[PDB]
């Protein structure tokens, strides 16, 4: 007699879909997801390049491994009715009885799928909301296009007890620095994590803590993510990351503080005339910006808004989409502006007469202008 | 749109 | 110029039923604008294969007329923050102000567009509530596919103080029978309203209260208008031939059953999964129960039973999956009842509320306001 | 699927 296990519906069908989100759409045995049975819990594994398991609690009745589709189990425990849920190994195929329902599911060979990585020593530990925040923080501003994959990643630096977090697309850089608690100390290394897959193992909000595996002293070409009994690795980028220390400015000529959500709501009503959504015009003067955007065959908007403002008037323009992903990534009331010069690129930092100096905040998002 | 390297 | 103010609500409101009813395209100067004229209130008028008019107050400082961008006025004033709106025509360019927001969008040429349809003497008028359960239980099974024009419409068949509408895409008919407030006779007429109009005009915010339809009096043609709200819209009828659909209904069922709606969709929808392409599920009626499978052993084989009410032979039939969901949940009621003659004739469908009920023999076909009547899959 | 008419 093969597996045999009982458990409920919500702890399933959450573990199988957490899974099933890594799957996409090489071989058939790439495209299923395998069941093992163990006096712990019930273990459910993934692995394409990158791997993913997710323990639970169940009864086992009788111990086994077996494989089955991914996509197809994900969407019959999603939509199953609550209830405990029976899985019972008969043969070949797959006996799942929950409630009044019964499933017969085939499987695949469970000695052709492949043995999933070990993760690395682990590195150091951060509670799960700051690594959700950080990494969402950070993402956004990734390149989505594998065309350049040295923008596809997020760059992790960590510097003992300080990790810092960066993600460009050539058109605007966050970084985000944060505190962990680190095992041993003295570690300073900086890898280069694909975004998407990150930002999945992210949107990961346990709560309590999730723990990140490298192996201390080296770093090995794998990232680990634990938490929640949740266990996924992804493989690091072999490219290079420009350093963006230097992109920093260290002070501004002007700077102007605004609200994130008026300023948002605003970009979004301007931008409606936008040429293809090309650009949105900001008019700095004392006390004021005036947002446009599109121009005379289409149609044209104009927005006065309330700033706080310091320095001599500045025109800038941006991209729409890039400015709301920012004061959006600010997770802020209100948003701080450098600005040196209008093809310079400006900073946006969460919240007399001479040049200012760029206060120190834990995330900063860096955007290009756009021309007139 | 100007890149930044 | 034209030069008015109005409330955001309002003009949100007036631009979002019109709106509604336009389909789309760029360019196309004329079609894909709107129309707002300044009187002595406000009318915002759009035209495709149907019309739209919206008539709401305001302050009309100078009157004309205009024409804009239906698409890009809608998405200004949705978008818009709650003030008074403050549009002023110069030249060849439209000033938008609302608060701290101040737009110029160009103008397409009024000289061009075109006079819209009188709507003609009113008909009768139902409540809204009950024009939009109607519309959207019929229309469901209306055809999609304009090759076929004759099951693109929504039969309405006036006898009075009763109207009747029905639709068929040649696999589903749906039927609905309900009261309205007649002011002609004695009105004995019948149309073919095009659906997707018909349920656009219903979906939207027509009211208001009452809904007002226009024909108007004794048949008629060429259009019918729909009215409340201070907004009109009209549709040209279709002068194709609706099938008969009194005599495809069955008078008396070999087997009937009577299950819970809610149960019985969740359960299509999970056993559905494993089903080739989204095929068919196959449902087996026996004493007590009906057990619904589906799905091959190639992809997978799901299988469910239900708790049913039932009386007649055991029969196995199957159905489309989406058909079969559509008309349950265009049913609006707790329970349904199935008629069975065949599994290669159709079964009825018609809402039961919550508590109700020969033998062997066989049963009639109960008078209910809406049916769904289904046609079945080969097993 | 069979057709109504």
């Amino acid at each position: 007699t093969d597996l045999t296990f009982r458990l409920l519906r919500e702890s399933f069908a959450d573990a199988v879909s957490w899974v099933a989100k890594n799957l996409p759409a090489a071989v058939p045995v790439l495209s299923g997801v395998l069941l093992t049975g163990s006096d712990n819990g019930l273990t459910i594994s993934g692995f394409d390049y990158e791997v993913s398991e997710a323990q639970v609690g169940a009864e086992i009745v009788s111990p086994g491994s077996v494989l089955v589709s991914g996509r197809l189990l994900s969407d019959i425990t999603r939509a199953l009715p609550n209830k405990p849920v029976d899985v019972h190994v008969e043969g070949n195929r797959v006996a799942l009885t929950c409630g009044n329902a019964r499933f017969s599911l085939p499987t695949m060979p469970v000695e052709d799928y492949p043995t999933l990585p070990t993760l690395p020593e682990e590195t150091g530990l951060l509670p799960a909301e700051l690594f959700a925040e950080a990494i969402s923080q950070v993402a956004i501003a990734a390149g989505r296009d594998d065309t350049l994959p040295m923008l596809t990643g997020i760059r992790v630096e960590i510097l003992g007890e300080t990790v810092v977090l960066a993600a460009t697309d050539r058109f605007r850089l966050a970084v985000r620095e944060l505190k962990w608690s680190a095992s041993s100390p003295d570690i300073e290394a900086a890898v280069l994590v694909p975004a998407k897959t990150l930002a999945e193992a992210a949107k990961g909000i346990g709560g309590s803590d999730v723990r990140l595996s490298l192996g201390t002293g080296g770093k090995d070409g794998l990232l680990g993510i634990s938490g929640n009994g949740k266990r996924s690795t992804t493989r690091l980028l072999d490219a290079e990351f420009p350093k963006f220390r230097q992109l920093l400015p260290t002070e501004h000529t002007a700077v102007a503080t605004m609200d994130v959500a008026e300023l948002i709501e605003a970009i979004k009503l301007v931008a409606l005339v936008a040429d293809r959504g090309a650009q949105v015009r900001m008019e700095f003067a004392d006390g004021s910006v005036r947002l446009s955007a599109g121009a005379d065959d289409v149609g044209r908007a104009e927005e006065d808004l309330v700033v706080d403002y310091a320095g001599e008037p500045l025109t800038i323009a941006f991209n729409p989409t890039y400015l709301t992903d920012g004061l959006s990534s600010l997770r802020s009331e209100r948003v701080s502006f450098g600005f040196t010069t209008a093809g310079k690129p400006a900073l946006l930092r969460p919240v007399g007469n001479g040049p200012f100096p760029a206060v120190s905040t834990d995330y900063v998002y860096l955007l290009m202008p756009v021309r007139l | 749109q100007a890149d930044l390297f």
